[PDB]
């Protein structure tokens, strides 16, 4: 398994054309706030290939 | 009901709250395979079967 190469699973908002996010802030994929912390429905954005 | 015997109940004719069932925070899986979960209470569908 080469688990190198990873994609944006999670945004809250669509790009602008050539726009780049290497940000690795958390994301919040439900009405609980995640403060930086996984947890449920908070998910990191960047998850890789199998 | 038991799993050889899954109960299928027919949700149609009716408007249907997701945002209630998607922030419970009771449920410890919630994986959609064919929408998103932001998404459903935009869409529409012709009938529901649980």
């Amino acid at each position: 398994g080469n688990y190198n190469y990873l994609y944006r699973l999670f945004r809250k908002s669509n790009l602008k054309p050539f726009e780049r996010d290497i940000s690795t802030e958390i994301y919040q994929a439900g009405s609980t706030p995640c403060n930086g912390v996984k947890g449920f429905n908070c998910y990191f954005p960047l998850q890789s290939y199998g | 009901a038991s799993v050889y015997a899954w109960n299928r109940k027919r949700i149609s004719n009716c408007v249907a709250d997701y945002s209630v069932l998607y922030n419970s925070a009771s449920f410890s899986t919630f994986k959609c395979y064919g929408v998103s979960p932001t998404k459903l209470n935009d869409l529409c569908f012709t009938n529901v079967y649980a």
